[PDB]
């Protein structure tokens, strides 16, 4: 939702999609992935979660 | 490079029409007139170079070939692919309801 | 391959498998009880017959 | 004359008929009357499958295998035109039967080799100038060995051609490039080639009996690994009549 | 949400006549569809043949078309395949064979027409559920 509101934001101030898109943050970004959900893992799958779907 | 050869087979007319070469025969009881019938003459008599050469088969009543010329605009013709044609699959394709 | 004791079976005539391979490399042959496998079985039926033995 | 209730569990039903030692006669062909085989029967008795080499790159050789699907072997009650060449040989058009069989022998050491024993679309001819089919007739030619699986077959992870997930969904965000072989099935269609060796000939009802040879690719699991090559021998019986 | 006049409200013929039943022909229906016809055609499929469905979509594209009473009664008198071109009566329960289909020999005019009044209805009703087999239970 906040992604969202920040790319009609820069899309009204005249922004090109790419740019909309290229101006959100890679961090807000990595929150917005079901990979980081805490309630997507299993209680014998052990360590990091880099262990899992790899280091981003 | 390794393909799905029937979902290839669905971006080609195949997607789009009634196959006269591989479509299964129960997509005939989409159209008025041609199940079990024609269907069936027209399963047995494939492959098919063109659409109008299915007005060839053998022994067709006059009338059958008139329900065959009003539906040449839902077939098509496209290379037999053999995952489609083994099996029996196109009498009975593993799909009921 | 590290095997130490296949070499031992072999050495006094136990040459192949119930599975139908022999360590000389032929096929589609029958070794009767006396294959690697009638071998180890053998041990571990000893192995409990003695250690009942031994309890009494 | 034997019913279901006398062959019923006896394993005969998987056998081929015989004829005789007396049926060494030979059979007329009217080269302008037309012919079928009305039955055609293939008992195998033994499957061989060639070694992979082991790098050598010398012979690979054809070895013995333990069948493990029982007495579901034999391919029988095919039927097809017989036709009578220019050149006068004769040329036999397989149209339809119980034409395959599923078949799975077991290599020593316990690979497992599944393949369809098959002569789906046989092509088979004789040398020319056959004017009566004798104990010295010959058939040769090709089959169609169609993938052992068919289009909608699940593997057990639920993947499949026809059919199934289009990828390893266990494993969600695994590289798909080293799984794409698993993923994306295949149909495998390769050619068979078979020798009929006529040993028998009853001039009289048309019937003949003989020893066979053919070759063949086994299963491929719908393109995940290599086929083995397979050489199946055994006995057919074949009755031929004018139609 | 009621079963109206309206709902009972279904094509007679191909020529843009209707007939509206009654509250108690659309019982009547369903129980002589049940008694009949369900242990094949439960919920609008067909057991022994899938291909084929009671949908009105369905029957409308059939030859003679079978979307209204007078095609179904037809049907339930003298069967044919989906195309007009064999008659079926001798694999499939009708009045013309009710000697081999003794259910069939109880049936009078009047339960064709509720049997018929049924099969229009219950998608009016069900929508997609009728003839959708278990993907829509
Ligand atoms: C509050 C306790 C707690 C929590 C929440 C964590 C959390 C974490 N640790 Mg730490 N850790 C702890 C205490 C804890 N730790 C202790 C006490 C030690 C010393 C052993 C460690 C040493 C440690 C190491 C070395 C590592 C972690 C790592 C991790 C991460 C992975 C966890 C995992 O894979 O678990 C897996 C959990 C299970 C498989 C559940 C175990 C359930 C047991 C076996 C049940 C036993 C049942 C019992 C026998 C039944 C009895 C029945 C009877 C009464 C009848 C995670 C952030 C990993 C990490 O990523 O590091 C950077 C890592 O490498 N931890
Ligand atoms: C019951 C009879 C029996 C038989 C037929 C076998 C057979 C076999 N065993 Mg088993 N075994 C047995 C009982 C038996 N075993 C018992 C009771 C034990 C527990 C001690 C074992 C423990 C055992 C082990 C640990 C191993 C075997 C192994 C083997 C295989 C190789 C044998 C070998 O190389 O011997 C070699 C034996 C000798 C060289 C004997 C030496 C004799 C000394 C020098 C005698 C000296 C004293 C004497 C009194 C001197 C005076 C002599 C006089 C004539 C002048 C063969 C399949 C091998 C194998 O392949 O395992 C799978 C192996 O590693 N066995
Ligand atoms: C005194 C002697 C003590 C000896 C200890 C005995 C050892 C027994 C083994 C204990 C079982 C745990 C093994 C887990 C499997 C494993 O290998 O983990 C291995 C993991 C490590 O995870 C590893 O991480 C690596 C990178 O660091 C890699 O990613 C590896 O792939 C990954 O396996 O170890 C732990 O995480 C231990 C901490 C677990 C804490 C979880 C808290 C939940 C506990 C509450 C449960 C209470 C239940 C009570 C019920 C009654
Ligand atoms: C009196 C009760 C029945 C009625 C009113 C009825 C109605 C119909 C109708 C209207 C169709 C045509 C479907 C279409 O055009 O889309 C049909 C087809 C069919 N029904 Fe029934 N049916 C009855 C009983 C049964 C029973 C008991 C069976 C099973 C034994 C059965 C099996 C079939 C089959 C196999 C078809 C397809 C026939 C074909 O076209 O080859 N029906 N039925
Ligand atoms: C001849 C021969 C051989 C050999 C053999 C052998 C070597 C044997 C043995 C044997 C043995 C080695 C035996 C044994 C045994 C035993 C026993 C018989 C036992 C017992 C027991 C008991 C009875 C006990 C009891 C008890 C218990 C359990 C607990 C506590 C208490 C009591 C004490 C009561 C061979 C194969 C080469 C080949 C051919 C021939
Ligand atoms: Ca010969
Ligand atoms: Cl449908």
């Amino acid at each position: 939702q906040e992604i969202n509101r920040r790319v009609q934001a820069s899309l009204a101030s005249g922004a090109t999609l790419e740019e909309a898109w290229s101006a959100i943050p890679e961090k807000l970004a990595f929150y917005d992935y079901i990979g980081n959900n805490p309630a997507k893992g299993g209680l014998f799958r052990t360590g990091p979660m880099n262990k899992g779907d790899g280091i981003a | 490079e390794l393909v799905n050869v029937v979902d290839e087979k669905l971006g080609t007319a195949y997607g789009e029409k009634i196959d006269l070469n591989n479509t299964n025969i129960a997509a005939f009881i989409q159209y008025r007139g041609l199940y079990p019938t024609l269907a069936k003459l027209i399963v047995k008599n494939a492959p098919y170079e063109s659409v109008e050469d299915v007005l060839n088969i053998p022994g067709l009543t006059e009338r059958q070939k008139q329900i065959l010329r009003e539906n040449l605009e839902h077939f098509t013709v496209t290379e037999v692919e053999t995952a489609l044609v083994e099996g029996g699959d196109r009498y009975n394709n593993g799909l009921y309801k | 391959q590290g095997m130490f004791v296949l070499p031992f079976m072999a050495r006094l005539g136990v040459t192949g498998s119930w599975s139908g391979w022999s360590i000389t490399g032929e096929t589609g042959i029958d070794p009767g009880f006396w294959s690697f496998e009638g071998v180890a079985l053998a041990h571990i039926v000893l192995s409990g017959l003695l250690f009942l033995a031994a309890c009494w | 004359t034997l019913t279901y209730d006398d062959i019923v569990g006896t394993g005969l039903a998987n056998k081929c008929p015989t004829l005789d030692d007396t049926a060494r006669g030979a059979y007329p062909i009217d080269s302008s009357q037309t012919y079928r085989i009305a039955r055609l029967c293939l008992q195998p008795t033994t499957f061989l499958v060639k070694e992979e080499p082991k790098n050598k790159r010398q012979e690979a050789e054809f070895v013995p295998t333990k069948l493990v699907t029982r007495e579901t072997t034999s391919l029988d009650q095919i039927q097809g035109e017989l036709k009578v060449n220019s050149d006068g040989s004769l040329t036999f058009v397989e149209e339809d039967g119980i034409d395959f069989q599923p078949v799975t022998v077991q290599m020593a050491g316990g690979e497992r080799i599944p393949l369809l024993f098959t002569v789906k679309n046989l092509v088979a001819s004789t040398q020319p100038n056959v004017t009566s089919i004798t104990t010295s007739t010959d058939f040769k030619g090709e089959f169609n060995v169609p993938s052992y699986r068919t289009a909608n077959f699940l593997d057990p992870k639920g993947r499949g051609l026809a059919s199934g997930y289009d990828s390893a969904i266990a494993l969600p965000q695994a590289k798909e490039e080293e799984l794409a072989r698993a993923n994306v099935k295949r149909f495998s269609l390769t050619k068979g080639q078979i020798s009929l060796n006529v040993a028998k000939v009853d001039g009289r009802t048309g019937e003949i009996a003989g020893t066979f040879e053919s070759e063949q690719l086994s299963d491929d699991d719908m393109g995940a690994h290599e086929p083995h090559e397979v050489k199946i021998q055994g006995v057919f019986y074949a009755s031929i009549e004018p139609a | 949400a009621e079963l109206t006049p309206e709902v009972l409200t279904v094509p007679l013929n191909s020529e843009g006549k209707t007939i509206t039943l009654t509250e108690k022909q659309y019982l009547e229906g369903k129980r002589l569809f049940q008694y009949a016809c369900a242990s094949c055609h439960v919920g609008g499929i067909t057991k022994t043949n899938p291909s084929l469905d009671l949908r009105t979509e369905t029957l409308a594209l059939a030859t003679p078309p079978r979307d209204n009473i007078e095609g179904l009664v037809d049907y339930m008198k003298n069967p044919t395949t989906y195309d007009g071109e064999q008659e079926i009566a001798e694999v499939h329960p009708s009045l013309r064979s009710a000697d081999i289909f003794p259910k069939m020999r109880n049936l009078t005019e009047k339960d064709l027409v509720a049997i018929a009044g049924h099969i229009l209805v219950e998608p009016k009703i069900l929508g997609d559920k009728w003839g959708g087999g278990k993907v829509y239970y």
